[PDB]
């Protein structure tokens, strides 16, 4: 059982740069004049695809940006101009010895220009009610950096109990990340009040972006 | 001499490169440069304007088609995956090597699976010598069985000749002496 | 192409066993070893036990007791992997893959004693006050499922851009996940926008019309 340690566990790059992860063995993965070693990328929700074998060779279908270096002990993935489709976690994997092991892991996210979160309030649909329950919606969509903040209001008093957020990876076609928020309540509860507030705080804007609506 | 070698509609494979016999005729090497625009005319030994005058068996004409990035392998004492794997010139090459560029010929939208390469051998080649083995090549201690995975190659390999591809990814031809 | 199609999204009872199923195609079943390998979402990716689709196989000391991998060489090109006595470190992500390429989808195992609860879809579309605006974002809120696999379409794929699709939480044994979609304005109130739930763990689907 070697073990595979990789580093960073997370890297940042900007587009068209170069991006570089490292994955040591506690042994040597080499064997007669070859270094048993694999690169796979995993996208946000997609199986992982085999990027390098045998430390550095490349596999069909894959673009020459990537490449694999390294010797023995220490082995390196190399994307010489990032593209943004590259969001990804990137696992090392050995195959000297049986049984073979995987690498922590490298989260690739993508640097970017500041952007904005499009911020959108939803009332809970008028069959929830029937149920007995009432969930308030608020999405939060395109925004980067991923910092992001929420309050919800309701009739100017914050709430901070029956509130769940959700949060996206980097997308490959913005390189920016959405939430949702859900406050989940009674429709007993929610009948005893008219204003809701969905209030977003982020880098772009000094003052909370707000959405809402009345109950009429 | 004869020209259809050069001005040959279907080139070799590096692994399986392709040699001509040239004897018992006359071989002009200074009008050779004339049909030319070569990029590549590397000459370990003596100058061809030198050596138009004798001539044994010694005529062999060795044609394939490499990567851009590789032609710098045809070359004595170089290492990679042609020198040790495909094509191996001696120490003692006296001769001359020629190349020129053929994206056009020998690319296409979806990419050229037609041209070939070694990328794995368990021993580096003897100079002068043509490997189409195509057996699953051992990469760990595993026997592989005739089934591949993780160590156990396929040792061939294909160019797969995009045309948007860099002129180091672009096709070629080579020529021996 | 090069297809590795698996089953999955199955609700195990805590003790019993499964097997799961991973179909190939583009490529001769028999030229190309498979490996099985298992990913729990906070570990890495985990072991590779691998059939040589001719009799033999090798697996790791740490699943040679409840892995037990089988193909089938004939018209089925299928792979099997047997998970048995499932304890809750068992329920995870598992793939089937080729050594070389994409693996397949992934079957996700939930070893619980929870009973199969479906999906509840509600519609989010904004009412009474919105200055509209030159796009609009309306959304399905899916609550109330069990166990984890549910995948939310809109016009059965029409509306593949501007998609977000919001990873699930768990708040008391029950799954809630969010889908939101934008659209111009100039289209949804007029062209009609439905949003298609699909549960495979209960083999059931659910579609509704966002209304204002």
């Amino acid at each position: 059982d070697i073990v595979l340690t990789q580093s960073p566990a997370s890297l940042a790059v900007s587009l068209g740069q170069r991006a570089t992860i490292s994955c040591r063995a506690s042994e040597s993965v080499e064997y007669h004049g070859t270094i048993l070693m694999q690169w796979f990328q995993q996208k946000p929700g997609q199986p992982p695809r085999l990027l390098i074998y045998a430390a550095s060779n490349v596999d069909s279908g894959v673009p020459a940006r990537f490449s694999g270096s390294g010797s023995g002990t220490d082995l390196s993935l190399n994307i010489h101009p990032v593209e943004e489709d590259d969001i990804a976690m990137y696992f090392c994997q050995q195959s000297r010895k049986v049984p073979y092991t995987f690498g922590g892991g490298t989260k690739l996210e993508i640097k970017r220009a500041d952007a904005a979160p499009t911020v959108s309030i939803f009332p809970p649909s008028s069959e929830q009610l029937t149920s007995g329950g009432a969930s308030v919606v608020c999405f939060l969509n395109n925004f980067y950096p991923k910092d992001i903040n929420v309050k919800w209001k309701i009739n100017g008093s914050q709430r901070q109990n029956g509130v769940l957020n959700s949060w996206t990876d980097q997308d490959s076609k913005d390189s920016t990340y959405s939430m949702s928020s859900t406050l989940t309540l009674t429709k007993d509860e929610y009948e005893r009040h008219n204003s809701y507030t969905c209030q977003a705080t982020h880098k772009t804007s000094t003052s909370p972006i707000v959405k809402s609506f009345n109950r009429n | 001499p004869f020209g259809e070698v050069f001005n040959a509609t279907r080139f070799a494979s590096v692994y399986a490169w392709n040699r001509k016999r040239i004897s018992n005729c006359v071989a002009d090497y200074s009008v050779l440069y004339n049909s030319a625009s070569f990029s590549t005319f590397k000459c370990y030994g003596v100058s061809p304007t030198k050596l138009n005058d004798l001539c044994f068996t010694n005529v062999y004409a060795d044609s394939f088609v490499i990567r851009g990035d590789e032609v710098r392998q045809i070359a004595p004492g170089q290492t990679g995956k042609i020198a040790d794997y495909n094509y191996k010139l001696p120490d003692d090459f006296t001769g001359c090597v020629i190349a020129w560029n053929s994206n056009n010929l020998d690319s296409k939208v979806g990419g050229n699976y037609n041209y070939l390469y070694r990328l794995f051998r368990k021993s580096n080649l003897k100079p002068f010598e043509r490997d189409i083995s195509t057996e699953i090549y051992q990469a760990g201690s595993t026997p592989c069985n005739g089934v591949e995975g993780f160590n156990c190659y396929f040792p061939l390999q294909s160019y797969g000749f995009q045309p948007t591809n860099g002129v180091g990814y672009q096709p070629y031809r080579v020529v021996v002496l | 192409q090069v297809q590795l199609q698996q089953s999955g999204a199955e609700l195990v009872k805590p003790g019993a066993s499964v097997k799961l199923s991973c179909k190939a195609s583009g490529f001769t079943f028999t030229r190309y070893s498979i490996y099985w390998m298992k990913q729990r979402p906070g570990q890495g990716l985990e072991w590779i036990g691998e059939i040589n689709p001719s009799t033999g196989d090798t697996n790791f000391n740490e699943k040679f007791k409840s892995k037990a991998t089988l193909t089938v060489d004939k018209s089925s090109t299928t792979a099997y992997m047997q998970l048995s006595s499932l304890t809750s470190e068992d329920s995870a992500v598992y793939y089937c893959t080729r050594s070389t390429g994409y693996w397949g989808q992934g079957t996700l195992v939930t070893v619980s004693a929870a009973k199969t609860t479906p999906p509840s879809v509600y519609p989010l579309a904004p009412g009474c006050g919105d200055t509209t605006g030159s796009s609009v974002t309306l959304g399905c809120l899916v609550k109330g499922y069990f166990p984890e696999s549910v995948t939310v379409t809109w016009n059965s794929g029409s509306l593949s851009s501007s998609v977000h699709t919001f990873p699930a939480l768990l708040q008391s044994g029950l799954y809630t996940m969010s889908s939101s979609v934008t659209v111009p304005s100039s289209t949804w109130p007029s062209q009609t926008v439905t949003c298609s739930v699909a549960h495979p763990a209960s083999s059931t689907t659910v579609d509704k019309k966002l209304e204002p």
